[PDB]
C-alpha cells in the first residue's frame, strides 16, 4: 500500500543494486540504490565462490570402493561447505545493510528520527539536493540545524 | 592483467543458431557486468544485453529479446552469447566488454578482439595457400596468395608471430563465382636474401583451415 | 519527506540451504556442477518480496 | 538509436574542434554518458566515463561537459594518430537498456600526397600445375585515398576477370588496396607480359612480369 | 502461580498437541491444543525422519583398513545429518507457533491486545461460545465490535 | 476474559545435540540406530516446563 | 494403499508374557496414533492403549496400566503391543488400529486381521491333515480333516488362496482329551472331476505348522 | 464400561430403527464419539467420526445424532447384509483413555426355512492305516440357526464319542456347523453302515458312509 | 567516554576474569571480576577441549590413496568439530553473564532498576560495604528497603 | 552510584571460524596441531573492546 | 590424584638459554593458572610470572620481563619456562607451582620436586662411582664414592629405589681443580652380611650419567 | 621484595610464637595473602590462603590474621617438626605480579648434645688400579650444628688436599657433614695408618684405616 523498508520485506522495485536506497520528497519517487557498498559486498562475495570451487579435486572391487568411497566423501564434503559460507554469506548481507544504516544515523542526525521500520521522516525538507548529499556522503549538518531544531518543536 | 579473448570467428546460414564465448583471461570478470554489443560492418555500436553472474542480472536489449541468450560460466570465467533465427542482418562483428563495476550504467573497459559472424546462404570451403616469390623490389617482397575460401575472414601472420615489420595484409575481394581470395605481402631487407627463411601462417576457423606455406627464391 | 534504504528483491524462485535453514529462496545464485545432486550456492539475498 | 552525433568531423593539426551528443530526458537526462573510441577493423577504447571523468591511460587533452538533455566532447592540440571514429553512449530507463550514438567520423587535414608502391605477384609455380593463373597488383604507399587501375595484356586493357578493392587504411595509417587478375595458364601461356597499371591524382604507375 | 504464555515457557497440561491454546472465561480453564496444525507439523516432521533413515546405506588389512574408512565417515556422516535437521526441525517449531500468533492477531483484531508474554484480555467477554469460534478459525467481529469499541474506553 | 497459545512440555529428561546447541531437553525424540554412539533425532519440542 | 498386517496368532502358558506386533505395509503410520484395542470372544471393545511415535505419546488404559507395554520401530512401521503376566482372562483377540490423526480422539480407520492370544495351561502339539474325498454330492464335495491340533487356531486355504468359491472352512471341536480337530470343505463343480486336482493348505503358527494333503479319487 | 448400548436391536428389511449410547459427563459429554461395526470373525470398520461425520465408503442410509449426555445411530431402509454388530466409542478424560460401549447385535427380520446339505466323511484311507477311524458330518446350508443331530450305528444311536459344534454364520450370512464321530476302525470294521442324521425345526435328514 | 557495560562492548580493563563487574560508588573506580563463575566456567571449558583432543586419532598407490583418504576425512572432520564447539562455546559464554544478570535481579530487587545497557543507578549510595556484599551474593535487602522505597520518589 | 557486570576484552589479534561465523577476534585459544592448516578452538570469548 | 613432575637439573654456560618443562601428571591443569617461581640458593621466593593456558593469560614478573618465556602445551599438559642470557646470578632451584583457581591470586597448591639450574663457564664432565665396602662398624656401613663430576647436581638411589631405610647421601664438595666429589652411605644391618647385596644407583643429567656400581666385601 | 618478615625465629617446644608480615597499600592491602612453608632442599608446602582460610591436610594449631597494612601467624604448642622457613606471599596491582617475603627461618629450642657416629671408607680397590687414592670420612649423628675435624698422616696432620662441608640437616633432621681426604697412593704406599679426627663441643673422636 505505502512503500516499505526493511523490517517487512526487501525491494523488487530496486534493481540497480543489492543494498540501496529510496526517498519520497515533494518531487516524485525513484529507488536508487547504493553502488558504494554494492560492489565491495560483490567482490568479497565473488572472492568467496573461486575460494570453494579451488577445493574441488585435489582386488578388483577394491578399487571401486574405494573410488565410491571419495566419490561419498567428497560430494558430501562439498555439501558441508556450501550450507556453511551460505549461511554465513547472508549474516554478511544483514551486517551490511545495518552497516547501511550507521550509514547516516552517523548523518542524519537528529533532524529525521526513526519511524521504526527503517525509515525516516525529515524535520527539514530534503530535495533532489539533500538526498543526493545523503548518498553522496556529502550530507553536512551544518546544513540548516536551526530550522530542524525549530521542526523539532513538533 | 585481464584481457577478454573471444571465440574465433564463425559462419553459418541464416535460422541456425551461433553461440559465441568471452573467456575472461588472467582473472576472474564475474564480480563485473559483461555485456554485448554488436557492430555491423560500417556502422554503430548496438547493444545486445548483460550478465552479472554473481550480482544475478541478466538483461537484454529490447530489440534482441527473446531471440538471444547471454550466460556466464563462473568456473571458467567465461560469458556465453548464443543468437538465434539468423538473418543477413544479423552478420556483424561482435564484442564482448566488461563494465567499471557490476552494472550496466558504468564505462566498458575491457574490450575483446571482436568475434566477426558471417550470415551467408553458403558451403563452407577451405583456403589454398601458394608463395609469391620475392622476385620484387636495399627492399624486397614477399607474399602468399590465399585462395578460394569460404566464407569470410581469414587471419595471416609470418612464422609464428614471430615476423611483425613491414607486414600488410589485404583486404578479400568477393569474385563472380561468390569466393573469397587473398594476397599478403611483407617488405623486409634484401639484405638477409638467400640465407635466411619467410614461412607463412593462414588460418580461418569456418573450414578450420590454419594452412602453411614457405616462399623460395 | 522521506528515505528508505531497502535491499533487492526480485521473482526469481531459485532455492538454497544452508546449515540453519532450508529450501530459502534468494535472488540469485550459482549451481556449482559443471554427485547426490544438491549443491547451490547463494550470491544474492534472502528474497523477501514487499507486495505492491 | 536514442543518441544523436554528427556523422563527421575534421581538425586541423593542432587547433580544437569539438563533438555533440543529444539525448531525450530518458537517457543523459537523467544517467551518465559513456564515450567509446574505435580505430578500424580493432575493438573499442573506454575514454570517459560518468560524464567528465577521465580514465588512466587517456591524455588530458580530451575533456568532457555535458548539459541538460545534451553532451559534448572537444580534442584540444588536435593530433594525426588521433584519426577514429568515437561513439556516445548511456543508460536509457525506458529501454531498460544501454543506448549508442550513430557514431562520428573524425578526419585530420591531410597530409601531402605520397605515391605508391606496386608490387606485381607471379603465378606460384605450383599454381601453373595445379589449373591455375592469378596476378597479384599489391596497391601500397598511398595518401589520401580513392583511385583507379586499369590492366593490360600486351598493350592492351583487360575488363574481364578484374576484381579491385576499395581502399583500407595501413597501421600507421595511410592507404593501400588490392586488385586481382584472374585467369587460366592458357591466357597466361599464350601472352605478352602483364602489367598493372596505377594512376593516381591523374599520374600513373606501372609494374610488368613475363612468363 | 498465575498461568503462562509462550515467552517463559511451555505447558506441562497442555498434552492434546504440540501446539494449541488456553483460555479462561469465567466458566472456568481448560487446555485445548491446536489440531489444526500440530498435525500438518508432525506431518512433514514424520516426513523428514524417513528422508534421514533413507540414506542409511548405500592386502589382508587394507580389506579391514577400508570396512573402518567407511564405518567412520557413514557414523560421523550420519552425525552431520542429526544436528542440522535437528536444529531446523526447532526453528520449524517455533516459526508455526507464531504463525500460530498471526492465528488471530489477523482475527482477534482489536477487541484483546497483547499482553506482551503472548496472552490477550478480551474487550469484551468470550465465553465457550466465543474461544471456540477462534479456535474454529470461525471469529467474526461483525461480532460486537461496538462494545469492545466502547470497551476500549478503558 | 484471556486466551493463550502454547507449546507441549512434559517430564521427559531425553536429550539431543544440535548444529548449534548441547543436550538439549526435548519432549520426544526417535533413536535411529537398531558406531560412536552418538545418534538421537529430535521430533518433539524443546522442553521448557511452566513451573506449578 | 495403507493396511495393518499383525502376526499371527500365539498360544502361551499363564503367567507369561508376548508381544504382538503390527505392521504399516504399503507405507508408514508413524505420523498417527495407533491404538491398541481387545475383543474377548462374543464381548466388547477394550481399549489397552496407543502410541504416536512422532508425536511422543504412549498411552495406556487404567485396567492395563502397568501390565501392558506398547512400542513402535518407525524405522520398520511396526508398532508393538506386549502384555505381561497372562492369565485366562488376557485369551482373547487382539486388534491394532490407526486413529484418524495424531492422537486418540479420532477414529480408527486402518484395522488389522487380528491376532488370537490364547492362554491355556497346555503342550502346543501339531495337527496331522488327511484328505476327505470327494464321495459325496452338476456339484461335489471333497475336503480335508484336520486332526489332533493345539492350541487354537488355524487357517486353511486351497490351492495356494487360488481356490476362492464354495469352501467353507469348520468351527474346531474341543474334543474330551482336550484337542481341537476340525474339518474343510468346499463344494466345486462335479464337471471338472477326473481332469483337475484339489490341494489344500493347513497352517497354525503355536505348532507352526503349515501342512499340505491333496485329496484323490 | 463407560458407554451404554442396548444389547440387542431387530428390524426389519427396509424399516428405520434406531440404536442409542448414553455416557456421561466425563465422555460424550465433553468430547466426540466414534461408532464400529464388527461382523463376525473379522476386523472392524469406522462407519462415523466426530458425531456426526461420515468416511468415504459409508452409505448415506447411516446417519448420526448425538444430544447432551447421550448418542444415537439410525439405519435406513435396512438391509440383510447389515447384519452386524455395531458399537459406539468416545475419548474418557477422567480415564484419561478410550471407551467402547457394551456392544448391540442386529438382527434383520429373517427369511424362510432352508433345509441344509448334509455332507459325510470317510476315514481317509491312510487315517485307518495310521490307527484311526473319523466321521465328519458337515452339516451346511441351514436357515435361521439352532437343532440337534443324532448319530446312529446300524440304527441304534451312540452317544460317547459325540460333539457337535454350535452354530456360526456363513460368509454370506446363513448357518452351517460341525459334529463329529470319533473312533477306533476296530468299531468300524465291526459295523454296519454310518449315518448322521439331521433334523430342523422337527423334519430329519439323513446321509449314509459304509466300510 | 563514560564507561560501558555489555550491550555495546566488553572491557578491556577487566583482566581479573572472563565474567564479572565494575562499580562506581562516591569513593572510586575498580573493576572486579567474578571468579565465582569464571572458575566454572573454565572447568567445563577445558572439559570441552580434551574431549575434542580425545579423539585426534582411532596395489602400491591403493595403499596412498588410501593413506591420502584419511587425511582428508580426519582433517575436515577436525574442521567440523572445530566450528561446533566453538559457536557453541560462544553461546555458552553469553548465557553465563546474562545468568551474571539474573545474578542480582534476583537480589537488586528496585533499588536500582535497568539503565538500559547493562547497569544500574541506585535508589541507595552503595559503598565498598555494599558492592562486596553484592559480590558475595551476600546482598540482604531488609538491608534498607525504606529509604529506597523513599528514594524511588524520584 | 552504579555497578556494572561486564566480560573481559583485550589487545589479542587472533581469530577463530565459527559454523556460523568467519574470522571472529577472540581474547584466547588454543591451536590443536602439534592437514588443511585449519584448526584453532577457542577458549576465550567474543573480542568486543571498549574504546578508551 | 596431580602431581606435577619438572625435568632434571640442567647446567648452562652464561648467555646461553635453558627451557625448564613442568608435567602435570595424573590429570590436566590447563584449567588452573600455573606460576614459576625461583628460589636461589638460601634466599627467598622470587615470583617470575605465570599462565593460564585456557583463561588465555600469560603473566611476568617485572624483573624478568622481556628475557623469560612461559609456554604451556594443553595436550600433554605440560607447561614450559625458558629463560634467555643467563648469567651467574640466574644459577638457582626453579619451581612450578599450581594456584587454588584459574589466576594468580590464588595459593599455589601442588608443587613440583624443583629443578636446579647452574650457571657455570664450564664444560660437563661424567662422574666414575666407586664401591665403599662394609669395613667399618648390629649395623654396618656401606657406600658408594662419586667422583670426578661437573657440573651440579647428582641424585643417587640403592637398588632401584628398593632400599629406602637409613640411607644418608652428602653434599658435595668443591675441589681445588675445580670438580665435585661425593659419598653416599646407607646403615643397614650386620644380620644379612654375606648373603645379601647392595647396589648403587647415581645419575646426574648434565652428563646424563646415570652410573651403577655394587658393593662387595 | 615488597613484604616483611623477620629473618629468624624460635620457640620452645610448646610455646606459642608469633611471625609478622608487613606490606604497603600496594599488596597486602588491597588483596590476599598466601603463606608457604620449606624445609630444606624440597618444593614449598602451602598452609594457609586468603588470609585466615586453611587447607585440609594443616593442623589447627596454625591459624591467621591479617590487619590493615600487615599480617601475622602464630603456631601453638610449637613442635620439633615444625623446624623449617615458612614465607609471607600476595599478589601486587602495582607490580601486576606476585610477592614473597624475605623468609623466616623457624628455630625450637634445642634438644640435648648427641654425639656422631663417624665412618672413614677406605680406596675402592679398583680406585687405587685406575691412579687414585681417596679418604671418605663421614661424620654423622651430630647435634646441634657446627663443629671441627683435623687429620692424620701417622700422627701428623695434613693441611693439603682437605675439604670439609658446611653442616647439613638430615631427615628426621640433625646434622652430618663431611670431608674427604684427596690424594695419590703413593701417598698412600707410603703411610702409616689414615685417621679422620673430629672433636665436637671439645671432644674428640677419632677412627683409623691402614694399608
Amino acid at each position: 500500500g505505502a512503500i516499505a523498508g526493511f523490517t517487512e520485506g526487501g525491494w523488487t522495485g530496486m534493481v540497480d543494486g543489492w543494498y540501496g536506497y529510496h526517498h519520497q520528497n515533494e518531487q516524485g519517487s525513484g529507488y536508487a540504490a547504493d553502488q558504494k557498498s554494492t560492489q565491495n559486498a560483490i567482490n568479497g562475495i565473488t572472492n568467496k565462490v573461486n575460494s570453494v570451487i579451488e577445493k574441488m579435486n585435489t582386488m578388483k572391487q577394491i578399487e571401486d570402493k574405494i573410488e565410491e568411497i571419495e566419490s561419498k566423501i567428497w560430494c558430501y564434503n562439498a555439501e558441508l561447505l556450501v550450507l556453511l559460507e551460505n549461511e554465513r554469506t547472508l549474516d554478511f548481507h544483514d551486517s551490511n545493510v545495518k552497516n547501511l544504516y550507521e550509514k547516516v544515523k552517523s548523518q542524519l542526525k537528529n533532524n529525521a528520527k526513526e519511524i521504526g521500520n527503517g525509515c525516516f521522516e525529515f524535520y527539514h525538507k530534503c530535495n533532489d539536493e539533500c538526498m543526493e548529499s545523503v548518498k553522496n556522503g556529502t550530507y553536512d549538518y551544518p546544513k540548516y540545524s536551526e530550522e530542524s531544531k525549530l521542526n523539532r518543536e513538533k | 592483467q585481464v584481457q577478454l579473448v573471444q571465440s574465433g570467428a564463425e559462419v553459418k546460414k541464416p535460422g541456425s543458431s551461433v553461440k559465441v564465448s568471452c573467456k575472461s583471461s588472467g582473472g576472474t570478470s564475474n564480480n563485473y557486468a559483461i555485456s554485448w554489443v554488436r557492430q555491423a560492418p560500417g556502422q554503430g555500436l548496438d547493444w545486445m544485453g548483460g550478465i552479472s553472474p554473481i550480482f544475478g542480472s541478466t538483461a537484454y536489449a529490447q530489440k534482441f529479446q527473446g531471440r538471444v541468450t547471454i550466460s556466464a560460466d563462473i568456473f571458467s570465467n567465461t560469458a556465453y552469447m548464443e543468437l538465434n533465427s539468423l538473418t543477413s542482418e544479423d552478420t556483424a562483428v561482435y564484442f564482448c566488454a566488461r563494465h567499471g563495476n557490476y552494472y550496466y550504467y558504468s564505462g566498458m573497459d575491457v574490450w575483446g578482439q571482436g568475434t566477426t559472424v558471417t550470415v551467408s546462404s553458403a558451403s563452407t570451403k577451405g583456403p589454398s595457400v601458394f608463395p609469391l616469390a620475392p622476385s620484387s623490389k636495399g627492399t624486397a617482397a614477399l607474399g602468399c596468395l590465399v585462395k578460394d575460401y569460404f566464407p569470410e575472414p581469414v587471419t595471416v601472420s609470418w612464422n609464428s608471430g614471430a615476423l611483425t615489420s613491414g607486414v600488410h595484409t589485404f583486404p578479400a575481394v568477393l569474385q563472380s563465382s561468390g569466393l573469397y581470395s587473398l594476397s599478403s605481402v611483407v617488405t623486409v631487407p634484401s639484405s638477409s636474401l638467400g640465407t635466411q627463411t619467410y614461412i607463412c601462417n593462414v588460418n580461418h576457423k569456418p573450414s578450420n583451415t590454419k594452412v602453411d606455406k614457405r616462399v623460395e627464391p | 519527506d522521506t528515505i528508505c534504504i531497502g535491499y533487492h528483491a526480485n521473482n526469481s524462485t531459485d532455492t538454497v540451504d544452508t546449515v540453519l535453514e532450508k529450501n530459502v529462496t534468494v535472488t540469485h545464485s550459482v549451481n556449482l556442477l559443471e554427485c547426490s545432486a544438491k549443491l547451490r550456492m547463494v550470491t544474492g539475498l534472502r528474497n523477501k518480496p514487499s507486495k505492491q | 538509436s536514442a543518441l544523436t552525433q554528427p556523422p563527421a568531423v575534421s581538425g586541423t593539426p593542432g587547433q580544437r574542434v569539438t563533438i555533440s551528443c543529444s539525448g531525450s530526458d530518458s537517457n543523459i537526462g537523467r544517467r551518465s554518458v559513456n564515450w567509446y573510441q574505435q580505430f578500424p577493423g580493432t575493438a573499442p577504447k573506454l575514454l570517459i566515463y560518468s560524464n567528465d571523468q577521465r580514465p588512466s591511460v587517456v591524455p588530458d587533452r580530451f575533456s568532457g561537459s555535458k548539459s541538460g538533455t545534451s553532451a559534448s566532447l572537444a580534442i584540444s592540440g588536435l593530433q594525426s594518430e588521433d584519426e577514429a571514429e568515437y561513439y556516445c553512449a548511456a543508460w536509457d530507463d525506458s529501454l531498460k537498456g544501454a543506448v549508442f550514438g550513430g557514431g562520428t567520423q573524425l578526419t585530420v587535414l591531410g597530409q601531402p600526397k605520397a605515391a605508391p608502391s606496386v608490387t606485381l605477384f607471379p603465378p606460384s609455380s605450383e599454381e601453373l600445375q595445379a589449373n591455375k593463373a592469378t596476378l597479384v597488383c599489391l596497391i601500397s604507399d598511398f595518401y589520401p585515398g580513392a583511385v583507379t587501375v586499369a590492366w593490360k595484356a600486351d598493350s592492351s586493357p583487360v575488363k574481364a576477370g578484374v576484381e579491385t578493392t576499395t581502399p583500407s587504411k595501413q597501421s600507421n595509417n595511410k592507404y593501400a588496396a588490392s586488385s586481382y587478375l584472374s585467369l587460366t595458364p592458357e591466357q597466361w601461356k599464350s601472352h605478352r607480359s602483364y602489367s598493372c597499371q596505377v594512376t593516381h591524382e591523374g599520374s600513373t604507375v606501372e609494374k610488368t612480369v613475363a612468363p
